[PDB]
């Protein structure tokens, strides 16, 4: 009775999910939607059981009564003795990244520049930087701050979508799924790399995983970390090796959500599925790897080591943290 | 300050 229906966002996640379904012996099956918000609705209607969400989308799903189930956990440091599945998660660093050759651009001179965002409503790509900006400017007019941007999920004819590129046919401009060339951590960092935008709002890991030979994808195979700088909130610029003293925020790890009535069955199936297909799973790399997708972060981030159990059966508010929830709430007063 | 957007 634990057949779990996963929700895939867009056609590339659907194909990966179908491969997972086949390998799992239909213990997992797939439903697909065009946007994360649409996948959330399938879950609320009981037509899907679950999916993995960024923290800004956990806020949306949690105000509708979905609950967190397990969290992505990446490479640690402290607490190294514990199993991954039992390790406390530590959040990721939200950063603002520019080209080093774009000299004299700082946090304080971002007005009228071009921006690259993972998607509207995501933590590092949107909630953190636009929340800071609205606050700093004393103005809700966040869609008139940058001259042009790519922020998937915005109005396709607005300046907030002017920089997005759509799929290789040129269709689906500014849609919030992987078919949009500049969607997600990797799409927004590509948007900066090709110099479509002046600044990209991503996380620290994205910079490292797509530079210095860590990616062999054509747009990234030849990028060097030294060609990039982080923008710090005190007006200074630093090397990407200094993210710990030059970030915008610490963000809560992406996590799986489901209906409260399905949480327990979803949790058990996932724990067993990752034993088979997770990082050292017994059929990965042989048959299927749940946490790989050629750096495209499909279903899970490709840097995921395991999905970890949560401490204290937290509410979505306790998971996200009171201060982040309040920042989101404040930013949403604007629109 | 609270309501499901759907
Ligand atoms: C920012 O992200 C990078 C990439 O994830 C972090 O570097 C990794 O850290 C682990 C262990 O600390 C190393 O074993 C990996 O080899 C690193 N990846 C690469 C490609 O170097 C980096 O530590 C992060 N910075 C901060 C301050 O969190
Ligand atoms: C933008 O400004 C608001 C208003 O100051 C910040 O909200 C305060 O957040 C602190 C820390 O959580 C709380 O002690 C206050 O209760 C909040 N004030 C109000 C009126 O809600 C908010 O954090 C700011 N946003 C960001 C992203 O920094
Ligand atoms: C499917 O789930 C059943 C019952 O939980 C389990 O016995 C079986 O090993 C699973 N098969 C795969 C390949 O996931
Ligand atoms: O992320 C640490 C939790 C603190 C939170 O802001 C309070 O719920
Ligand atoms: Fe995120
Ligand atoms: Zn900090
Ligand atoms: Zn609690």
């Amino acid at each position: 009775y634990t057949r779990v229906v996963w929700c895939a966002v867009g056609p590339e996640e659907q194909k990966k999910c179908q491969q997972w379904s086949q390998q799992s012996g239909q213990n997992v099956t797939c439903a697909t939607a065009s946007t994360t918000d649409d996948c959330i609705v399938l879950v609320l209607k009981g037509e899907a059981d679950a999916l993995n969400l960024d923290g800004g989308y956990i806020y949306t799903a949690g105000k509708c009564g979905l609950v967190p189930v397990l969290a992505e956990n990446r490479k640690s440091s402290k607490h190294s003795s514990l199993d991954c599945v039992l390790r406390p998660t530590e959040g990721y660093l939200a950063v603002a990244v520019v080209k080093k050759a774009n000299e004299g651009l700082t946090w304080n001179s971002l007005k009228d520049k071009k921006s690259c965002h993972t998607a509207v409503d995501r933590t590092a790509g949107w909630n953190i930087p636009m929340g800071l900006i609205v606050n700093q400017t004393g103005s809700c007019a966040f869609d008139e701050f940058f001259s042009q941007s790519c922020a998937p999920g915005a109005d396709p004819k607005s300046r907030l979508c002017a920089l997005c590129a759509g799929d290789d046919q040129g269709l689906d401009k500014c849609v919030p799924n992987s078919k949009e060339k500049y969607y997600g951590y990797t799409g927004a960092f590509r948007c900066l790399a090709e110099d479509v935008g002046d600044v990209a709002f991503v996380k620290n890991d994205t910079v490292w995983e797509n530079t210095n030979g860590e990616s062999t994808a054509d747009w990234a195979k030849n990028l060097k970390r030294e060609d990039f700088r982080l923008l710090c909130l005190d007006g200074t610029r630093k090397p990407v090796t200094e993210a710990q003293s030059c970030h915008l925020a610490v963000a809560p790890n992406h996590a799986v959500v489901s209906r409260s009535d399905r949480a327990a069955h979803v949790e058990q199936v996932l724990l067993h599925q990752q034993a088979l297909f997770g990082k050292n799973g017994k059929n990965c790399p042989d048959k299927f790897c749940l946490f790989k997708s050629e750096t495209k972060n499909l279903l899970f981030n490709d840097n995921t080591e395991c999905l970890a159990k949560l401490g204290g059966r937290p509410t979505y508010e306790e998971y996200l943290g009171t201060e982040y929830v309040t920042a989101i709430a404040n930013l949403k007063k604007c629109s | 300050l609270e309501a499901c957007a759907f």
